[PDB]
């Protein structure tokens, strides 16, 4: 694996089209897939599970347009850390699609897709194109599936990790920013309010 | 500072880093009584996903009591209609699971299982200034 | 013979048999066995024609007829259940044949059908899904208006029927009854197929929707959300008109008129209170007919949106408390104006922009004026006096503002008017108060600007109101067959009047007194020319009319429930004058009772005159020639005795619409006293 990498830059940005997130308000029953919390501005999802993310502009962005997801450790002492997929995961059948054993992060439903290892700092990232709101829409959601657990040892080992979700043009130029954190676990509605507890009680 | 009005931090943990600063550690003013909010109110305030509000490069939030305040003034002002979610369903052509509803009386966002509630209890969704409402548990027992 | 499924073939196999076999039986057994069953007839064909001609014969046999009768009356109940819990539709999209060929029978209207047969098809009927609606509805958009006519005419006798053997009260509501509501919403479906078979001008006459933006209270909570652009989200629309894609207002003109979807019985027998309840709350067990608007007549339109305006103003008054209480503030429950009888328009507009501008949402609430140095309590005639004030200043030639036509005796934009877009805004708010405070203005308006006020522009149609002498010149510009270019010499360029007269040369377009008109290109021209007349010359200061109008209607249910023309009726008044209804209402003060020899005279009189007698009386005692929303019934004229018998003519106070009549010693002294009065003044 490679052992060292560059740091890119987390601040959010709107830019010129008001580029923005949105998430389905889930609750936090056992039985939940996946689960948002406003207040740690973090997703919690089950391993391989559909976490849906909404997309919203103020004007809609230029022809060619892309959206991109690239995951990066958020303890400063590990942000120079590429992140992969756990060794034990790597090795296994279910990376029968066209993204590589070792990327985290796949999308589900857009062919489209392309799984992008960053030239110079060989970090993994995936990228679909922007597509504009559906009639009677305000917004476009996407499905995107993490492949292996944040528990994992050899891969993030507990280590909490930010997706950091840009808006880009054809040629890669930043449009607009924004990110958020993730924890991808076996029960998220314990865990999402487990997180959420002990931070009111601080 | 933020001064530059399309690139400030939106959602208060955004703010937190960028102010290089945690949740336990930040002091901010109620965008109407320039009030300083209790640490209390701070945590629901971004436990109710409420963007901050911006002049002259200061944030600023808002405080419990204003904030059920003009709700329910911007309730008693903007009354649409008022549908059953099943209704509301078929006018939006989604589940109600999807949809976007917020508590009328202190802005929280609805939650599935509250969703369910109000199906349960045939109870209607408020459109105001045309975006829909409920009641949150916290607010349907009082 | 028994088959599953039926065709015009198999049915004569059978017509020759039954004739030859000299019995009908047979071929009853086969239709009461084929159209008792739902798939049968799903399965049988979207064969109309076989459809028409199977019907045309088949129907000439009385006992063939009350088979058909009591198969439709065993069918329906069993439609309504596969719509209802099986979602058929949905697995078979030719589920809707069914409902096409019980269509084409025309005897459906006859009374034995209206009875039971027919109601129940309603029923069943009004569930399809909104998918297979827009289907149907698509299809009867393409036939003859007779046809229209036949179907609008089946669900009308239907309505009719129902509302006429049921006894309607206030604890029996027309909300509550099933085979109305039903037939109701069947009418629905085919007064959209009406609406779409219109002509319909999508493409060259839409206006933006200005609103005007909300008090920072409502700013500060809609930027604390994510709303900051989002405040475009247009009235409750018909999700009929959602999915045909088409609005009531986008038809230029009707197979059928409008107006002949109001059922009157309905409407004498609607509370339209309780039918804004549930129009603003959904309930599953009560209907809304306001939902339905095309078949609510003017008058119970205008009282749903009455109680529309006072539930509001009422809510206005409540946060002005809520406000008192919270922060100590005291706020004005009335939108009270106060003016000088010098400077009224002055007055007014400082007024209301300084209220527009401090705080939009004052202008909804309750109108209360005050004459300055004038001592009264505004019961609404100190308002009529001040709307006749501000309209008879607006319109005064010497302020520019309008230009009056001889002809039609209608008020049009000044294009060259040097006034501020101040007064332009007043005027708009005026007219949106009158409506808002239901009382009728003296104002004479060409159809466009109803349109225009609706966001459609004015089209070269609409010339046919406001320019005549123009609306036929650019008519017969059109009918012409000669080379245009050398036989009229006209450019792109036109000539229009400035206020000291001077003739200003605009171009149509760049260059425009080089650019011919050409046999070509006059379509263009006149649409051009058109739209110059009616927009591009005024539309400096139509906008900020527009503008005004909306700061007072911008949430109201104004533009769903009514259209340009029942917006004029609505400020103006309406034109049909019916003595009896005034007669009915009428009030005696003084010492005069409607027993009274003289009160009896004068209705003989008042009954034996001319209508613009009438309308000249109406002037005189009301200070307007028309009558309310409702007629003249809703005029509450007070005839006062005014002492004993004199030679004095009878006088009138327009404000309050008091009669000041003498007790005349003849029929004859007060007819020629009554009849001088009304024509000298
Ligand atoms: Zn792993
Ligand atoms: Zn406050
Ligand atoms: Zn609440």
């Amino acid at each position: 694996w490679p052992l060292s990498s560059s740091v890119p830059s987390q601040k959010t940005y709107q830019g010129s089209y008001g580029f923005r997130l949105g998430f389905l308000h889930s609750g936090t029953a056992k039985s939940v897939t996946c689960t948002y919390s406003p207040a740690l501005n973090k997703m919690f999802c089950q391993l391989a599970k559909t976490c849906p993310v909404q997309l919203w502009v103020d004007s809609t962005p230029p022809p060619g347009t892309r959206v991109r997801a690239m995951a990066i450790y958020k303890q400063s002492q590990h942000m120079t850390e590429v992140v992969r997929r756990c060794p034990h995961h790597e090795r296994c059948s279910d990376s029968d699609g066209l993204a590589p054993p070792q990327h985290l992060i796949r999308v589900e439903g857009n062919l489209r897709v392309e799984y992008l290892d960053d030239r110079n700092t060989f970090r993994h990232s995936v990228v679909v194109p922007y597509e504009p709101p559906e009639v009677g829409s305000d917004c476009t959601t996407i499905h995107y599936n993490y492949m292996c657990n944040s528990s994992c040892m050899g891969g993030m080992n507990r280590r909490p990790i930010l997706t950091i979700i840009t808006l880009e043009d054809s040629s890669g130029n930043l449009l607009g920013r924004n990110s958020f954190e993730v924890r991808v676990c076996a029960c998220p509605g314990r865990d999402r309010r487990t997180e959420e507890e002990n931070l009111r009680k601080k | 500072m933020f001064q530059d009005p399309q690139e400030r931090p939106r959602k208060l943990p955004q703010l937190c880093t960028e102010l290089q600063t945690t949740i336990h550690d930040i002091i901010l003013e109620c965008v109407y009584c320039k009030q300083q909010l209790l640490r209390r109110e701070v945590y629901d305030f971004a436990f109710r996903d409420l963007c901050i509000v911006y002049r002259d490069g200061n944030p600023y939030a808002v405080c419990d009591k204003c904030l059920k305040f003009y709700s329910k003034i911007s309730e008693y002002r903007h009354y649409s209609y008022s549908l059953y979610g099943t209704t509301l369903e078929q006018q939006y052509n989604k589940p109600l699971s999807d949809l976007l509803i917020r508590c009328i009386n202190c802005q929280k966002p609805l939650s599935p299982e509250e969703k369910q509630r109000h199906l349960d209890k045939k109870q209607r969704f408020h459109n105001i200034r045309g975006r829909w409402t409920g009641r949150c548990m916290s607010c349907s027992r009082s | 013979k028994d088959v599953t499924y039926l065709t015009e073939e198999k049915v004569y196999e059978i017509l020759e048999l039954c004739r030859e076999r000299e019995d009908y039986s047979p071929l009853i057994r086969v239709i009461g066995r084929v159209f008792s069953s739902a798939e049968a007839l799903v399965q049988s064909f979207v064969d109309i024609d076989a459809i028409r001609r199977v019907y045309t014969r088949l129907l000439s046999n009385e006992k063939i007829e009350t088979a058909f009768l009591n198969a439709l009356v065993y069918l329906s109940p069993n439609v309504e259940c596969d719509l209802t819990y099986h979602n058929v539709y949905s697995r078979d999209p030719n589920y809707l044949n069914l409902f096409i060929i019980v269509m084409e029978n025309r005897n459906l209207h006859s009374p034995e059908y209206l009875e039971m047969a027919l109601p129940l098809f309603c029923k069943a009927m009004s569930k399809l899904p909104l998918a297979a609606q827009g289907k149907l509805i698509r299809l009867w958009s393409k036939y003859n208006a007779d046809q229209i006519r036949r179907m609008m005419e089946t669900f009308q006798q239907l309505i009719t029927y129902k509302v006429i053997s049921n006894e309607f009260n206030s604890r029996n509501l027309v909300n509550d009854d099933d085979a109305i509501v039903a037939a109701s919403k069947c009418l629905k479906m085919v007064y959209y197929a009406n609406v779409v078979g219109g002509e319909v001008d999508t493409n060259h006459n839409e206006e933006d929707d200005e609103e005007p933006i909300p008090e920072s209270s409502e700013l500060t909570l809609q930027e604390l959300l994510g709303e900051e652009r989002r405040n475009k989200k247009g009235p409750r629309v018909d999700p009929l008109e959602t999915e045909l894609g088409v609005k009531t207002l986008d038809c230029r003109k009707p197979l059928i008129p409008f107006e002949e979807f109001i059922n009157e019985p309905l409407n004498e027998v609607l509370e339209m209170d309780k039918d804004y309840t549930f129009f603003k709350v959904e309930t599953e067990n009560k209907f809304s007919f306001m939902t339905c608007p095309f078949i609510l007549n003017a008058v119970t339109k205008n009282l749903g949106l009455y109680y529309d305006n006072r539930i509001r103003m009422y809510s206005e008054r409540r946060i002005t408390v809520l406000y008192s209480l919270v922060q100590g503030q005291q706020l004005n429950p009335y939108l009270r104006l106060k003016v000088r009888r010098d400077h009224i328009i002055d007055d007014a507009l400082v007024r209301l922009e300084m209220i527009a501008m401090e705080n939009p949402a004052d202008l909804k609430k309750q109108l209360y004026v005050e004459f300055e140095g004038e001592q009264g309590v505004d019961e609404g005639g100190v308002s009529k006096e001040f709307f006749q004030l501000v309209v008879e200043e607006i319109f005064n030639p010497d302020i520019g503002m309008f230009t009056y036509d001889e002809s039609t005796k209608l008020f049009w934009f000044n294009p060259s008017s040097f006034e501020t877009e101040g007064q332009f805004t007043l005027i708009g708010i005026v007219l949106g108060l009158a409506i808002y405070n239901n009382c009728i203005l003296d104002v004479h308006f060409p159809m466009v600007v109803y349109r225009k006020l609706m966001g459609k522009k004015g089209t070269f149609r609409d010339l046919g109101d406001s320019h005549p002498v123009l609306y036929q010149s650019l008519k017969d510009l059109l009918e012409y067959e000669g080379n245009v270019e050398d036989d009229m010499m006209i450019t792109f360029q036109i000539s229009q009047t400035d206020l000291f007269g001077n003739p200003m040369m605009y171009d149509l377009k760049e260059n425009g007194d080089k650019i011919p008109i050409t046999n070509e290109n006059r379509k263009e021209f006149v649409n051009l020319y058109s739209d110059y007349i009616l927009n591009k010359s005024v539309e400096k200061q139509f906008k900020a009319f527009r503008r005004g109008f909306h700061m007072v209607t911008n949430e109201s249910p104004l533009k769903y429930l009514f259209r340009p023309e029942e917006i004029e009726l609505l400020i103006c008044g309406s034109r049909n004058l019916d003595f009896q209804a005034l007669e009915e209402t009428t009030e005696y003060d003084g010492g005069y009772t409607r027993d009274s020899v003289l009160i009896r005279e004068f209705w003989e009189i008042v009954h034996s005159f001319t209508d613009e007698q009438k309308r000249l009386f109406l002037q005189f005692t009301t200070g307007t020639d028309r009558a309310p929303v409702g007629g003249l019934g809703k005029l509450k004229m007070i005839i006062a005795k005014n002492g004993p018998d004199t030679e004095r003519l009878p006088t009138s106070h327009t404000c309050f619409n008091v009669l000041l009549l003498p007790e005349y010693s003849s029929k004859e002294k007060l007819k020629e006293r009554l009849l001088k009065a009304i024509t000298y003044a």
